[PDB]
RNA sequence: UUAAAGGAAUUGACGGAAGGGCACCACCAGGAGUGGAGCCUGCGGCUUAAUUUGACCAACACGGGAAACCUCACCCGGCCCGGACACGGACAGGAUUGACAGAUUGAUAGCUCUUUCUCGAUUCCGUGGGUGGUGGUGCAUGGCCGUUCUUAGUUGGUGGAGCGAUUUGUCUGGUUAAUUCCGAUAACGAACGAGACUCUGGCAUGCUAACUAGUUACGCGACCCCCGAGCGGUCGGCGUCCCCCAACUUCUUAGAGGGACAAGUGGCGUUCAGCCACCCGAGAUUGAGCAAUAACAGGUCUGUGAUGCCCUUAGAUGUCCGGGGCUGCACGCGCGCUACACUGACUGGCUCAGCGUGUGCCUACCCUACGCCGGCAGGCGCGGGUAACCCGUUGAACCCCAUUCGUGAUGGGGAUCGGGGAUUGCAAUUAUUCCCCAUGAACGAGGAAUUCCCAGUAAGUGCGGGUCAUAAGCUUGCGUUGAUUAAG
């Protein structure tokens, strides 16, 4: 029917970018999720995961693409045969904050010393290529009373607009 | 801390259990004892009531007159 | 119970009706641009939506 | 709940014909909106679906005010039975798409 | 009788210790005030069935908290189960839903009761177990945020000094808004913060481009004109991409690129860093954002399906419905609004804006032109607008010009209060707001004390976003008029 304003049509389609991206990082959290990126077209739309275990998002022949699609459809008012999926790696794995942010959540799940596993993700995004890196884990360490100990190693800017485009955050 | 007003219970059922509502003579013979719902779903099937003196079908709300 | 008056008291205008689409509270939400989050986590959202600050 | 048959059948079907379904976390809606048709409030789909998570065959996540499910194959075998559905009858979770 | 008392050094914090710098959250010099008055609104106290509550520079128009009900916690009552699952019981010869009438209620709540029909394993009962919670605990936490903290501050590596904690680097000086630089030097080479940077503002009669922006010209129409002309004057009247019955970009909107660097010229300075003057020029410091290291028992579990632990779970702290409360007033405090008049108030003429916002998936209801009813708020008919297309050339107030009034608590001020009229709404009482008539209180520039600010700034003056069914004395933005004091 009519159709509403320019000035609701961008944060609509914003705030439906935002609602599938929380979504999405609940479901695929444990498989390495990394965010999403959408493209909308007068036909099917097309959004691509930025899985970095593509395995685990397939399925045995692909299921928890098909009925994550089904979700997706079926909430965010599409007609049968209007939105697509699809898995894709992205490159570096440890040079993109998000998804060492949910490793090191599962490291610190399986009961490591919380100094050892920031040691291991603290090495590892140095040794992948990046110009520095810091971890921040504070709270309920051993100790009644919460601390934060953080692993900064490295050069890393903080004002500026720079540190907009040359961090990502996590 | 106290409620001291009581409110009593919840609903238990009457629990009446004979159904009873065709009487027989002469070794076999179909005899109403209870209204049928005069409504367009239910002719001889789900009962109307029997009170002291009226009739009432119970499962779409409609009352016969209080006669 | 009882149907007819469960939800009887008229959610319509008013802020008893009015409530966050991520978040569920009454309280603080911005109506604007159709919007419908709360106060305290569209800050959240905020570049998720693409609003960007000054820089 | 109180969980009437027909409509239990009602969100089975829709339940077992694709291995989703996606109510949303409001009590007083008298229609949900991918059914339509017998008139039920999403109470009983709320409540139906607590039960298949407690017998472990349906599987949840909650998004900003939505439920999402999923089929665990042990409610798969369930849905065919209480279905009374053939073994070959599958829902869209398996191979429908290419 | 007691587990330290003590010694020398080190790092912080402090000093009514010195030396050097800096800040209108510091002063001077000032302005506007606030503090006195009425009122609006937050807090304390009292009162109350309850007057729910969190916070005491960095709480007090703060929880975007403007509560008629809903919100909502609190108070008085009343339904509901939205108690998943697991086991046993109940269980076709009688587990469980629902319900007309009537005492029954605040209630057309089958709430309960009397009587009786109806519903199809759905449940119900017991026991474990979930589950929900604006229930506690922010001193159990996360996240965000405020703050010491708008100031220049911070740290490794390797050398050097020390047994060591540590120290040098990170400094005598000069300079800077700035550990900013110059230079000096047991340090050298670095990193973060500062700066650059992004947004913004001012300039480019240069470029690109405009039936959703316009101008100029040319046609047509109208009207005035000594006297009667018109290449005269006025016109947001019409047309000229409507298929050429015109061109162009100054104005308007962007996009790119340019432009300012302390560059140039004197003077000072180690002729170092730089500073002070001018000339040219739109501009010789536009305004804001982000913003380190280390912290606080700062605030928030009442924002969150962030969450540990405890508490409560059916005569439920869950949830719904109805009523009441959060507005009660001998008083005290804090933000603010309107005033004390004549540099003003009237009544009428007259002319100027900018930022922006608009019909919704749930969600009902948007902005308003024009016409006609009404003395006013308003009411209808009729359009447009999903927006540089319509409201809208947003005819804003102050100010400007005339009129009345005359230093009188006055035609200043408009609190209080009576009666009436409309709109929003399920509902206006403890007045929602608006309108009309009447009533006409303090108040004569405010003690001690105290706040904010140095250029389109202070202040005056309205407008628009937020809240919004109805609604701004608040807040967040915008333009308008525009300075008195200062370069310490
Ligand atoms: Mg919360
Ligand atoms: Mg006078
Ligand atoms: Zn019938
Ligand atoms: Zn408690």
């Amino acid at each position: 029917a009519v159709q509403i304003s320019k000035k609701r049509k961008f944060v609509a389609d914003g705030i439906f970018k935002a609602e599938l991206n929380e979504f999405l990082t609940r479901e695929l959290a444990e498989d390495g999720y990394s965010g999403v990126e959408v493209r909308v077209t007068p036909t099917r739309t097309e959004i691509i995961i930025l899985a970095t275990r593509t395995q685990n998002v397939l399925g045995e022949k692909g299921r928890r693409i098909r009925e994550l699609t089904a979700v997706v459809q079926k909430r965010f008012g599409f007609p049968e045969g209007s939105v697509e999926l699809y898995a894709e790696k992205v490159a570096t794995r440890g040079l993109c904050a998000i998804a060492q942010a949910e490793s090191l959540r599962y490291k610190l799940l399986g009961g490591l010393a919380v100094r050892r596993a920031c040691y291991g993700v603290l090495r590892f995004i140095m040794e992948s290529g990046a110009k520095g890196c810091e971890v921040v884990v504070s709270g309920k360490l051993r100790g009644q009373r919460a601390k934060s100990m953080k692993f900064v190693d490295g050069l890393m800017i903080h004002s500026g607009d720079p540190v907009n485009y040359y961090v990502d955050t996590a | 801390y106290t409620t001291p007003k009581k409110n009593k219970h919840k609903r238990k059922k009457v629990k009446l259990a004979v159904l009873k509502y065709y009487k027989v003579d002469e070794n076999g013979k179909i005899s109403r004892l209870r209204r049928e719902c005069p409504s367009d779903e239910c002719g001889a099937g789900v009962f109307m009531a029997s009170h002291f003196d009226r009739h009432y079908c119970g499962k779409c709300c409609l009352t016969y007159c209080f006669n | 119970g009882h149907q007819q008056l469960y939800w009887s008291h008229p959610r319509k205008f008013g802020q008893g009706s009015r409530s966050c689409r991520v978040c569920s509270n009454r309280h603080g939400l911005i109506r604007k641009y159709g919007l419908n989050m709360c106060r305290q986590c569209f800050r959240q959202y905020a570049k998720d939506i693409g609003f960007i600050k000054l820089d | 709940m109180l969980m009437p048959k027909k409509n239990r059948i009602a969100i089975y079907e829709l339940l077992f014909k694709e291995g989703v379904m996606v109510a949303k976390k409001d009590v007083h809606m008298p229609k949900h909106p991918e059914l339509a048709d017998k008139n039920v409030p999403n109470l009983h789909v709320m409540k139906a679906m607590q039960s298949l998570k407690s017998r472990g065959y349906v599987k949840e996540q909650f998004a900003w005010r939505h439920f999402y499910w999923y089929l665990t194959n042990e409610g798969i075998q369930y849905l065919r039975d209480y279905l009374h559905l053939p073994p070959e009858i599958v829902p869209a979770t398996l191979r429908r798409s290419r």
